[PDB]
């Protein structure tokens, strides 16, 4: 696979930014910080028993962030491969 | 050089009006800072909720791929 | 600009009256007097249905005729020095007339929706019946204006087509694509009208 | 936009088609090249007779002459424009009348020159260009009185409005007649621009560029010409028409100008003209500024037809066919006098 | 009330007649006649 | 039983049916006759052939007349509001349709007559186009009759 | 009781009357004085 | 050189976007030699490169101001902990599971002593970024701040004229310009400054 | 039983039947007269034969008169709303139909007369177009009369 | 007893009657005067003959005055709404019809006078067209008289 | 008793009687004055006679004042609604009639003086025409007086 | 149950969507079409490239149709007044948005086609401008979808 | 006890926010587009540097979408009158602000891109003026979100 | 207690303050921008200094914004109608006063830059007139603030 060097450079920069930002988001989501609450796919029933459930959904979103950061890692490697290929 | 009472007095009148009105207007203008800063915050927040809230607010692990795509979109839209 | 200045003046006066009367009613607390519900309810459904049908046919015919003459002027003028035009570019005319065809189809279809009531009280007339009225009015309005706009569009593009053909025989068969897309809009209007009337019943 | 498409054809629909049908009949580059190969004026007739111009020239005596060809071409254009004007409705009729006004002003210049010099006015009409014919008998049997002519023009000729910029018949002897001609042309061109704008919409969008180039080319050519003349700078400025794109300070710099270099210095600010002055070497053996200006003008009238619903198509047709008449006349010159080397100097159309 | 059911229906009817009438009268008033004739 | 004002809408239907059709016809004849005169001054021999557009304007007027009189026949005292609005619908349907058809016939007629004046080959084209306008008036008439006879 | 009918009659009759008056006045106000044979001598 | 980055940061104040601007600034600045050599015709890009240093300071100050706003892509950073608190309302106040059920957005109040332990040490408290009332606080704060900053800036400006007039030896300028001018400023808008503090 | 204000719509039938037909006839005579005046300066011997269009405009007027007079004769005090509305309908049908017809008469007469000055043979064609417009006023009369008597 | 507000429609009939008639007459006099002035600079001998259209407009004025006097005399403080409406009808019928006749008289007077200076033969036709213009106002007066007396 | 808001129509009658007469006189004065200036520049000697049209416009102003003052002197608190509407009718009748007369006088004055500069003998026809125009305002006054004093 | 009159606004929502979308699409199509026709004679090699703007107008039409169908299916005789208002909101949002988009597409297509006729390199920029113009209607479609589905 | 009709105002807020911002963006794209098309014939290299105004109109459109979608999300079936009026205020604020800002963007872009065509130095002045214009839409957005969120 | 519709006028004030002042600022921006783009051609060195009019116009928008947000934070669910009226007054004051100001700035700057292209000295007078223009917006702010605060 091949593409123009400028597009490949855009790819690498985009991938790096994605990795960093989503690492930050996953870190804070796994910390369960309140700041990100509204992004949690919480359900009304959960606010009865205790906060452990919302912790686990926080972690679900955190894992999901880490996964997307992984896809960005693969994309970054891919785009770097193309950049050096050109 | 030569002095004209009328021209000099109107010159100072122009400067006085300029100064006072300019100060009032500049004080109002510096509220531009608040206006555009609140604009920055508002645009950032609404774009956050309109784009990456979509990906962050899903239950299953597939939201990892969802977040990949939606974050690509979010990155481009934010830079733009 | 006499008559247009008149229309502008009457329009401004009407909307000034609307605005001022609205402010005055709100300030005086007459929202109970100004209840749109009474207007919409006591205006008989027949009036809605029948204005609907009349517009459904008539606006469609207006579009058809408007586009018809818009393109016919050009077809004739170009044909003056290009006699080949008369048979060929007539497809503009036919596509203009298809709009009025749609007009009839939907007009008569809606006409099959009408039936009497033998009721005067709004409660007796009923939701089904009032819905029938408004729905017929809306479907007629929709088809009528979609046809009107399709007609004016097709007429204009057909005029352009005939004039272009006057200078080169070969171009017409290709420009007609724009005409087809123009007719597509009227067809969309027809579809929307069909859906709107699909679940309507007076009685 | 003024949505002209909705109502333009209601009255102008037929004449729109007719003017385009005529446009299609103007000679092409292929017809020009065909004509360039002609061996004689008789051969020119034979070749042209296969074109849309057809048998028109065959009616006249065996010894064809340039003057004959010019007369016949002009006359055919006269007949056709008369037809258009006869079938035009009021607005378009006014537009066509504005077209005619230019020739009318030229004819008035001829008439004034004749009367001030005391020559029979009726004998001047035959040479007057028919497009600007004076139907109004008020403009006839003046008895060669300059005051009578001036009052007649003011009373019964549309040119009264532009003449209002002048104040009396003594103005006709106070100044060289070319000043008067260009004054009237300035007023006419300005009024015409205002009329097209008042019509607005697509007609404006199509016609105003033509008019601004008319005004700007007038400014440029006037300035270049003035230098070898006694024409004062104030007269030059007063004669510039204001509808041109040069109007803000460009006309001022032209007024201040004294050299071809300086008119070029002004041109440098207006690229679309700048290219014309660059290509106008104006030295012997290559294109002059006038030739390039005609080329740009024909470009503009050509492009006018890229728009459908407007009156500007009629002005474009008139000027294109006039340039075509001059082109065919020029070709007849080259054939008759055997200067085949230069014939390519005509301007191609469509 | 400033209106009644019948009056409102009548005004709607007359207004949609007047729309058509003003359109027609505008076009008919825009009719014109030529000032000249051919040879 | 029925409201006393019910007849007004039927009357309006009849009046509209007459009037809008009449106006369309008037515009058509005026435009057409103008074109006829313009062609005439140069071509006296085409008057009888050329009159046709005015005839089609007469046709649209006749369409208005038939629909209008049909409504007048149904204007009965005990007219139910239902029938009254049916007649109003018939009125508008024929009326606006005819007004548009008159515009079309008139403009097409002027253009066609002028064209024929220069190009005899166009006459058949004139007629062929004009029929497609007049069929619009036929369409309005048809729907109006269906409504009135509901 | 007949307030609706009387009010509407007054309103619309007066509207028609006012419009007729205004249009007639407009048409005369713009009436062409028609001294075209004189205008250019005067100006 | 400082105040332009400053005010641009008051406007663009965001930790994260400041990071991005600083990143672009450095990406240019380190490669400036390559860009200077291999210059191109892109007018916009070339002008931005010319402005790279300005962009660098602009990004740094946006970082600082975004932290002060407690804003990082419109979100807070949480490091120092909330000054506001919730439980002391239940204890000293009168909230109950019934209230949490029946009032979707409830409220919070500083009056009762148990809630607020003093202002957030650096910037705005993170709670606002999630609080719906965010605007009521942020608009007043930012409005009145922009006011103080702008007026102080303008007084700085007035002062800057004295060093011109001194060197140019314009005693009339000093006496009947600066002094009256600066008094008018300080008295009217500097006094509003005093009140806002 | 006979709402008090019923007389209004019959009165308006009368007023319209007069005024709108009158306006139509007025425009007809006006435009035709400008045409007659223009033609006169060239072709005096046509003057008397040229006036037909103004005559037909006057016939528009007489149509207005017939309908309006019948309407007035029918205006009784205790008129029913039914008949009052029929009476208005007749009024409008004649009046507006005549307005359109008079417009047509005026334009066509102007065009026809000035053409005739240039080309005599146009006369018969002009008469035919005038007739085809005048039948519009005739239909206005017919519908108005039917509505009024019914 | 009758509704007090009835008086309004009678007074409105009077006002409309005089006003529209007067406006038509004013237009007729004004344009005819412009024609007369333009004509005189050439042919001062035609002044007395050319004044006739202005008189013809004054005739419309007189018609308005007649109906208005009748209306005003007939008004009463206890006028029935039927009669008041009827008076309004008379007023409209004469006044607006006279306005139409006024436009006709004025336009034809202007054109005809201008032509007559260029061609005296036009004068007879100009009279005939003037008369045809006025009979419109005469019809208006007839309808209004019938209405005012019924 | 009569409702309190009844005197509205009387006061409007007086105000309109002044105001519309004023508008008409103003317009007439205006056009007449423009014409007077234009003629005077070339033929200054004719001014003293040529001013007459402005005087005749002042006559319209006088009519307005007379009727307005009469109505004002007639106004009363317990005024019967019928009398009030009579006063409104009178006010309109004088006012808009004077508007028509001022229109006529203005156009005639303009055109007539402009011609008179070139042909003095037009003066006779001019004066006659202005008489014919002023009698319109006179008719307005007669109707107004009848209505108000009734 | 919900009020009887409620469904009116939903009906209007569907109608507005389709009708205003049709207005937008018609204008865009017609403007681009006149541009295309004028260009064709000059640079016939560019017709199938220059078509695209008509496709963009058709895209606006499709945007309208989708919303219209959605409202039609969502509509019933017993909707809550709230949902009826929301349906009207969706309809207007897509419709007027499509109208604005249509004016954009028409003007940009005409100007760009005219330009490319003279300079081919404009083509891609024209495509970009067209995309940004249709994007306007796309926003309306998004908001309409949200309103309807809520 | 929330009136059902109250929710209409929130729907209208959303609509307005979309539609008026859309019209502003459409005009802004339109005028800048015609300017770009005119410029591109002579100076094609400026296409990408000249499309910026179209992007800015797009930003006006996105502002409209943001406000409209937020209003839609805030809407509810029993929305209070106060909040609904707040949403209407937000809608009007943003929508008309976008209309004005788009008008400015369009006119500025047209005039400017044309200016750059003859004088490339102007580009900076363009971009400054264009952003100053877009700032108006920013203010609309500010106010709109404040009201929509209160 | 207080009428529930009170908040409508409060939100209307909040909107008006921004929207009308924004329209004024938009017009000023547009006119000044066209003037700048024109003047740039001949004197490209003056563009930055000559932008001062657009810089000044944006200030009207600032004023609109400040009054808007002040009305906003003053709004609440239960305001009395008195307060709502004050809010409406403040909004209208600043908005429409700013509109007048914006017309002033637009015209003055447009003329001023073009003049300065021919005469650099004008710049100072341009600034003076521009200040006299902005003060209109400023006074609107003063009155609006007083009202909204009361």
């Amino acid at each position: 696979l091949c593409c123009g060097p400028k597009l490949a450079a855009c790819g690498i920069v985009l991938s790096a930014w994605g990795v960093i930002m989503l690492i930050m988001l996953g870190i804070f989501f796994n910390v369960h910080s309140a700041v990100l609450i509204e992004d949690v796919p919480f359900t009304e029933k959960d606010f009865e028993n205790g906060p452990q459930n919302i912790y686990n959904l926080y972690e679900q979103v955190s894992y999901n962030c880490f996964i997307a950061a992984g896809l960005y890692l693969l994309l970054g490697g891919f785009s770097f491969c193309q950049v050096r290929l050109n | 050089e030569v002095f004209d009472f009328g021209d000099t007095m109107v010159h100072q009148a122009i400067h006085t009006i300029e100064y006072c009105l300019g100060c009032i207007s500049n004080t109002a203008s510096y509220l531009r800072l608040w206006a555009l800063s609140l604009a920055h915050a508002q645009l950032s927040e609404v774009l956050w909720t309109m784009v990456i809230h979509i990906g962050l607010h899903v239950r299953s692990l597939a939201g990892g791929l969802g977040l990949f795509f939606i974050f690509a979109a979010f990155a481009t839209l934010t830079v733009a | 600009t006499g008559l247009e200045l008149l229309y502008l003046g009457i329009f401004v006066a009407f909307w000034a009256c609307m605005i001022v009367v609205g402010i005055c009613y709100t300030i005086f607390d007459l929202g109970f007097r100004f209840d749109v519900a009474w207007f919409l309810t006591e205006t008989s459904p027949f009036m809605w249905s029948n204005l609907g049908i009349g517009l459904a046919i008539s606006l469609s015919v207006v579009g058809a005729a408007w586009g018809i003459y818009i393109t016919g002027s050009s077809i004739i003028g170009g044909g003056v020095k290009a006699p080949r035009i008369k048979t060929k570019n007539l497809v503009s005319i036919i596509f203009c007339e298809a709009v009025a065809i749609y007009g009839i189809i939907m007009a008569i279809v809606i006409s099959n929706m009408a039936e009497p009531f033998s009721a005067t009280d709004p409660k007796a007339i009923g939701h089904r019946n009032y819905h029938a009225g408004y729905s017929m009015f809306g479907a007629g309005l929709t088809v009528g204006l979609s046809n009107l706009f399709c007609g004016v569009c097709v007429g204009i593009v057909g005029s352009g087509a005939a004039l272009a053909d006057a200078q080169n025989p070969s171009l017409f068969v290709k420009i007609l694509i724009v005409e087809i897309f123009g007719s597509a809009i009227g067809l969309f209007g027809v579809i929307v009208a069909i859906l709107q009337t699909s679940r309507v019943k007076m009685g | 936009s003024f949505f002209p498409e909705l109502y333009f054809n209601v009255d102008n629909g037929y004449l729109e088609g007719l003017v385009r049908g005529l446009k299609a009949g103007v000679l092409s580059q292929a017809d020009y090249l065909n004509l360039v190969q002609c061996e004689t004026l008789e051969d020119l007739k034979l070749h042209l007779q296969s074109t849309d111009y057809g048998n028109f020239l065959a009616n006249e005596a065996s010894p064809l002459t340039v003057s004959v060809i010019d007369d016949k071409l002009k006359e055919k254009m006269v007949v056709e424009f008369r037809h258009m004007r006869n079938h035009a409705y009021e607005p378009l009729a006014s537009f066509l009348d504005f077209i005619t006004y230019s020739y009318m002003i030229d004819n008035v210049i001829l008439l004034i020159t004749g009367t001030l010099h005391q020559r029979s006015i009726a004998e001047l009409v035959p040479k007057c260009h028919p497009l600007g014919s004076f139907e109004q008998m008020e403009a006839v049997n003046i008895a060669q009185t300059p005051a009578e002519l001036y009052n007649a023009i003011l009373v019964d000729t549309p040119l009264a409005a532009f003449f209002q910029d002048c104040i009396s018949e003594q103005d006709l002897d106070e100044m060289n007649i070319e000043i008067i001609r260009n004054t009237l042309y300035k007023a006419y061109l300005e009024s015409f621009y205002k009329f097209c704008t008042l019509l607005g919409g697509t007609t404006a969008d199509a016609m105003c560029p033509i008019l601004e180039f008319e005004a700007d080319r007038r400014a440029f050519i006037i300035t270049i010409n003035s230098f070898g003349t006694e024409l004062s700078k104030e007269d030059r400025a007063k004669l510039f028409p204001h509808c041109g794109r040069l109007y803000p300070e460009g006309l001022a710099q032209l007024a201040r100008a004294d050299d071809y270099e300086q008119v070029k210095n002004v041109a440098d600010y207006y690229p679309e003209y700048k290219l014309l002055f660059e290509g106008a070497g104006s030295n012997p053996g290559d294109k002059t500024l006038e030739d390039r200006f005609f080329e740009h003008e024909v470009k503009l009238n050509k492009l006018a037809f890229l728009n459908q619903f407007h009156f500007g198509v009629f002005y474009a047709f008139v000027k294109l066919k006039e340039q075509e008449c001059r082109n065919i006349v020029w070709i007849a010159e080259c054939i008759a006098q055997r200067h085949r080397a230069k014939i390519d100097n005509y301007i191609p159309i469509f | 009330g400033f209106f009644s059911p019948g009056i409102w229906m009548g005004l709607l009817t007359t207004l949609f007649m007047l729309f058509i009438f003003t359109y027609g009268l505008h076009m008919i008033l825009s009719l014109k006649t030529m000032d000249r004739f051919d040879d | 039983n029925n409201p006393e004002y019910s007849s007004f809408f039927g009357v309006m239907g009849a009046s509209s049916a007459m009037v809008f059709s009449a106006m369309g016809a008037a515009y058509g004849t005026a435009k057409s006759g103008t074109g006829i005169a313009a062609m005439s001054v140069m071509r006296p021999e085409l008057i009888m052939k050329s009159i046709i557009p005015v005839v089609m304007a007469g046709i649209i007027a006749i369409y208005g007349l038939v629909v209008a009189v049909l409504i007048a026949n149904s204007l009965t005292d005990g007219i139910t509001l239902y029938r009254s609005f049916l007649q109003l619908g018939a009125g508008l349907s024929v009326g606006l349709s005819g007004l548009a058809a008159g515009f079309a016939i008139g403009i097409v007629g002027d253009a066609g007559v002028r064209g024929t004046a220069q190009q005899p080959r166009l006459f058949v084209g004139m007629i062929l186009i004009l029929i497609f306008a007049e069929v619009l008036g036929l369409y309005g008439l048809i729907v109006a009759l269906i409504l009135s006879t509901k | 009781l007949e307030y609706s009918v009387v009010f509407n009659l007054v309103l619309w009759i007066m509207t028609g009357l006012a419009l007729a008056v205004i249009i007639t006045s407009y048409n005369i106000w713009n009436m062409d004085p028609g001294y075209d044979s004189i205008i250019y001598r005067m100006t | 050189v400082i105040t332009f980055p400053f005010l641009f940061a008051v406007m663009f104040g965001d930790f994260g976007h400041g990071i991005l601007m600083t990143l672009f600034a450095v990406w240019m600045v380190l490669r400036e030699s390559r860009i200077l050599s291999q210059k191109n015709e892109n007018e916009m890009f070339s002008m931005v490169f010319s402005g790279r240093y300005i962009i660098l300071l602009m990004g740094l100050f946006s970082i600082y101001t975004g932290l002060i706003y407690n804003d990082c892509f419109s979100k807070s950073l949480n490091i120092f902990g909330s000054s506001w608190s919730v439980r002391p309302m239940f204890t000293i106040g009168n909230w109950t599971e019934e209230t949490l059920l029946g009032s979707s957005v409830l409220q919070l109040n500083p009056a009762i002593p148990g809630v607020f332990g003093g202002p957030y040490p650096f910037g705005i408290d993170p709670i606002w970024n999630i609080a719906t009332n965010k605007l009521t606080f942020l608009n007043s704060f930012k409005m009145k701040m922009s006011v103080i900053l702008g007026i102080i800036h303008m007084l700085f400006g007035v002062s800057l004229s004295l060093f011109n007039h001194i060197y140019f030896k314009k005693p009339l300028n000093i006496y009947f310009g600066f002094i009256p001018e600066i008094i008018f400023m300080s008295s009217l808008f500097g006094y509003l400054v005093i009140l806002i503090f």
